[PDB]
RNA sequence: CGCAAGGCUGAAAAAUUGACGGAAGGGCACCACCAGGGGUGGAGCCUGCG
RNA sequence: CUCUGUCGUGCUGAGGAAUCCCUAGUAAGCGCAAGUCAUCAGCUUGCGUUGAUUACGUCCCUGCCCUUUGUACACACCGCCCGUCGCUACUACCGAU
């Protein structure tokens, strides 16, 4: 019941997630690890990988005034502050909901702002490890951050927003594109010019300047249009000289210079790149006179260009440690020291112990690859219908054979003895070439997708487009039997070492285990949320585990099953793209898996409440009158220093506080708790009632609770003495407020009577005749009984 | 019996006598007795 | 929000003459939002508030009674 | 009498109305509080149940 | 049961932890009758007699239910409860074919 574990992972330089940084090193993002390369030699310096995290990384930021501490932002919504000296995550910030997308740093590096795709922009302190606060505008996701203090930002709703930080709310807004999207942000390092790239190939240019009145800080000083009318991915300025770079996710990067706006910004150079660039970045080399433009391109490459100012030249490149489009097939050699990896555009063969490429080739497309026994030559069946034969030792092309005309070779299998190969192509046939010369062909009804032999070479099994499997004998090609029971075409098959079991994977998200004698489905089993792509056993039963098999499935999962118990013994996570291929070890002790990530891996009380509120309010009032005494005697610094609950609620006065705590309860509860109140706190209550009637608000609540208190304590009040002064005050204030409110509402009702009479006067009648019969509201009021 | 309970609860058909309105005779549509 | 609605209405009435408020004519005057009905609604609700505040003063004379009692002692 | 009565097969959803909660406020209860009472449970007899 | 006398505590000992029930002709004591198509004689169901203590409040604990939508109009009051997702329309984005 041994499990498996991720041990090696390679074959990938910068992915399609953004935001490369330069340090003379290039710091780029793999799937989940942040890896650091040299560009001069292609050997990588290091990798940064946190074991607690499995989610992909998508934003990188270098701290200004201090390198060797770096911010990465993942997909889950987490920020990790790493060090470059020691490769550990010194701290983690888990505040966002999803998909960090833009990072930015302070001038002093104490403050770090993160904009996400959950639209919250969060600032972070770096000396207290707490989330400071949480800004909120932006109808849709944010795409650009910068620190001016002040904050500048921009989001997908074509909104550019200038936030304060002293008072956490927005100061100024503008909208850049009318019906479009503000997509990228660029700030000049002197904070004077800011350009925003919008979807139509537009770049809007804005001038900056370094509250109750009309505030205006950003000015839309104009618009320009670049050449490519694509989604402009990023805009990066030069740290020192007067240049910037605009690029969309495309094969062109436009560097412009800074001297109307059509005059002040001109096109310096348009650099053409080999593939679609994902993220450009800037690099200045100590002792160069040029511009190191460091592009990271989605087709798995790093390039480093020189740009001359007052043409381009591909100076440096990092492409060798990874395939360049997408790995489609793997096959490891018989000694399990090297593997061959087949991708659209190239072949690369690698040493496992060094996890490092040793040889390469150019092939057009690459469906299937398989090495021949004695691990000297490797076969590739490719979509144009061809089989090419290369080798490791001479590193050249040996042979080409046109098996099928315009039909992709979907299946390639070497005979277990090792004297022939079988090619199942997208035509209606499958061919048998021994060595290479055509021994025999096989005409089958539909397209053939995948086929494999028996490990004791007794019977062959093909898997068609009819959602069927046909198993034939090996000596003569008579139809031994067939398997049905799949609704979608079978995408893969593999049969056990002793030819006692067939596992068969369809596109119906499920697999079958067949008994291979009489063809009885030992078990149908549904195990994956998407189409299960490839399935393979482990050959060696010398450990006693020959009936175990892995299944690679398009929902990013490996699943490790045992057929005899019919049970899933492991689930293997660790890929974030629809995995394309896998292969097992001939020792069975490890396996390899090649994904759409372009990576491969090798796996080894109400009354008491208002009483306390009264007490708090009275203590606050004592502090306020003492502070008033202090500021009256001298204007020196003496803080009021009120209660933390007041300063947490937001410095509202205690009168507002006690008004909330008297309003919150229902009126029946108000009656009951005001009865519950003891006579000791009645003077506090009378003070607050006086202050309510003085600063008139909720005068019916004021009156009703004053009356309740007086009537349920009338004898104690007339016997006491201290209540005389407070009751004089509350009588004067209540009478003043009621007289004011009564006078205003009487004025309102008198004026309304007058204006209604005048309206009747204006609307009486105009003509006069024998018919005054033309000269009210009615309501229905249905009653059931 | 447990299976019959599960069948009834899933495809819910309870034999409960349902509360009929008291004045279905004189008031068949059951209009509201207020503002109309 | 009755007191805040009445005061700005009280400020609205002490700044504009009755003939102007009567000959107020705006094109959005049809059905329930006509000037007659709007003024009638304000008048009726203000009458209800005024009756309530009259009852409040009538009950608030109790404090003057209590002060006269403590005067008697 | 005829139809029903020919096996891509081999045991373990709907949703613009849906899923689960939280806080406050009520009402009820000798399966709750409160005041007391009384059983059983100690010894022997036995119906019954396991 | 009441009243009247003879004699005087003498293997001639009223039930632990726990758990359950009970609020007015109720608990409890007492006997008499019957044996009713199922059950019940190791008992069952009737019927009469004697008949109290203590609550009869409270949602504090333990729970259960219901409000936050509806179902009615005057006076009168109240005043936009809260979270995590699903589903739907639209918008743009990512990458394989």
């Amino acid at each position: 019941y041994l499990k498996f574990e991720p041990s090696k992972s390679f074959g990938v330089v910068v992915s399609s997630n953004s935001n490369l940084v330069w340090s003379g090193q290039a710091i780029v993002a793999a799937n989940e690890e942040v890896l650091v390369w040299d560009i001069k030699k292609g050997e990588l310096l290091s990798r940064w990988r946190d074991e607690n995290c499995k989610f992909r990384v998508t934003a990188i930021a270098q701290s200004r005034t201090d390198p060797d501490v770096f911010a990465v932002g993942y997909e889950d919504g987490s920020i990790r502050l790493w060090d470059s000296k020691i490769a550990t995550s010194v701290v983690s910030f888990n505040g966002h909901k999803s998909a960090i997308t833009v990072l930015a740093f302070d001038k002093t590096g104490v403050r770090l702002a993160s904009g996400s795709k959950d639209t919250d922009i969060i600032v972070w302190d770096l000396v207290a490890e707490v989330g400071q606060y949480k800004l909120r505008g932006h109808k849709d996701q944010v795409t650009g951050l910068y620190f001016i203090g002040f904050l500048l930002t921009t989001g997908k709703d074509s909104l550019i927003k200038l936030w304060d930080l002293s008072s956490r709310h927005c100061i100024e807004t503008h909208v850049a594109q009318a019906n479009g999207e503000c997509w990228a942000l660029g700030v000049s390092p002197d904070f004077t010019g800011c350009i925003t790239a919008g979807n139509d190939g537009e770049i809007t240019v804005w001038a900056l300047d370094a509250l109750s009145q009309s505030v205006n800080f950003l000015q839309n000083r104009g618009t320009l249009h670049r050449s490519s009318k694509e989604r402009a991915a990023e805009v990066v300025f030069h740290p020192l000289r007067d240049y910037f770079a605009v690029h969309g996710v495309e094969k062109s990067v436009e560097i412009w210079r800074i001297r109307e706006v059509s005059d002040v910004f001109v096109q310096h150079v348009i650099v053409r790149t080999t593939g679609k660039v994902r993220s450009v970045d800037w690099a200045l080399n100590p002792g160069v006179k040029d511009l190191q433009l460091l592009v990271g391109g989605t087709n798995n490459l790093l390039e480093l260009y020189n740009i001359v100012g007052k043409d381009y030249n591909k100076a440096l490149a990092v492409e060798l440690p990874g395939h360049r489009t997408d790995i489609r097939s793997v096959a490891i050699s018989s000694d399990d020291k090297m593997l061959a990896s087949a991708a659209n555009g190239s072949l690369k063969i690698w040493n496992i112990k060094t996890q490092q490429c040793i040889r390469t080739f150019d092939c057009g497309y690459a469906l299937c690859c398989a090495f021949l026994p004695g691990d000297k030559v490797v076969i590739v069946g490719t979509k144009e219908g061809e089989l090419q034969l290369y080798d490791v030792a001479s590193a050249s092309l040996l042979e080409t054979v046109n098996a099928h005309d315009g039909h992709a070779v979907w299946a390639l299998q070497v005979h277990p003895d090792g004297r022939s190969v079988v090619s199942g192509g997208a035509d209606k046939t499958a061919k048998f070439w021994d060595f290479l010369v055509q021994s025999r062909i096989l005409k089958v009804s539909d397209d053939i997708l995948s086929l494999r032999f028996s490990p004791d070479a007794r019977l062959l099994a093909v898997a068609l487009l009819d959602s069927t499997v046909k198993v034939f004998f090996n000596d003569t090609l008579k139809l031994y039997l067939n398997l049905y029971g799949h609704k979608l075409p079978v995408l893969s098959m593999d049969i056990s070492y002793d030819s006692k079991l067939i596992v068969t994977s369809s596109a119906d998200k499920n697999i079958r285990i067949w008994g291979l004698d009489f063809g009885d489905c030992h078990k149908a089993l549904f195990g994956h949320q998407d189409s299960i792509l490839q399935v393979a056993f482990i050959p060696h039963n010398s450990d006693g585990n020959g009936h175990y098999f892995f299944s690679a499935s398009k929902d990013r999962t490996i699943k490790y099953w045992d057929a005899d118990k019919f049970e899933q013994i492991q689930r293997i996570d660790g890929h974030h793209g629809e995995i394309w291929a896998l292969a097992v070890s001939h020792s069975g002790r490890f396996l390899v898996s090649a994904s759409h990530d372009k990576s491969i891996r090798v796996w080894e009380m109400a009354g008491e409440r208002i009483a306390e509120a009264l007490e708090l309010g009275m203590t606050d009032l004592n502090t306020i009158r003492e502070w008033e005494e202090a500021r009256q005697i001298n204007p020196n610094i003496a803080p009021p220093q009120r209660n933390p609950i007041f300063v947490a609620l937001g410095n509202i006065p205690a009168e507002t506080y006690v008004l909330n705590t008297l309003q919150k309860i229902k009126p029946a509860s108000l009656h009951d708790a005001l009865l519950v109140l003891p006579f000791s706190t009645i003077p506090s209550l009378l003070t607050f009632l006086n202050l309510f009637a003085q600063r008139e608000l909720n005068v019916p609540l004021t009156c009703r609770i004053l009356f309740f208190v007086l009537k349920t304590h009338h004898k104690q009040i007339v016997a006491s003495r201290t209540m005389r002064a407070t009751l004089e005050k509350v009588r004067a204030n209540l009478r003043a407020a009621l007289r004011r409110q009564k006078d205003e509402m009487g004025f309102n009702i008198a004026a309304l009577k007058v204006v209604s009479m005048q309206l009747r006067d204006k609307s009486v009648r105009e003509y006069v005749d024998e018919t005054w019969e033309e000269k009210v509201r009615k309501r229905a009021f249905a009653s059931l009984s | 019996i447990e299976e019959l309970i599960k069948r009834r609860i899933l495809a819910g058909e309870f034999d409960e006598v349902l509360r009929r309105r008291p004045d279905m005779f004189g008031n068949p549509h059951g209009v509201r007795r207020g503002l109309v | 929000t009755a007191p805040v609605a009445q005061r700005v209405l009280w400020a609205l009435f002490k700044s504009h003459p009755a003939n102007k408020l009567s000959s107020l004519s705006v094109k959005g005057a049809r059905g329930h939002k006509s000037l007659n009905e709007v003024l009638d609604a304000i008048k009726v609700y203000t009458e209800r508030h005024y009756k309530r505040i009259e009852e409040l003063v009538d009950e608030s004379y109790l404090v003057e009674y209590t002060l006269r009692e403590m005067d008697a002692l």
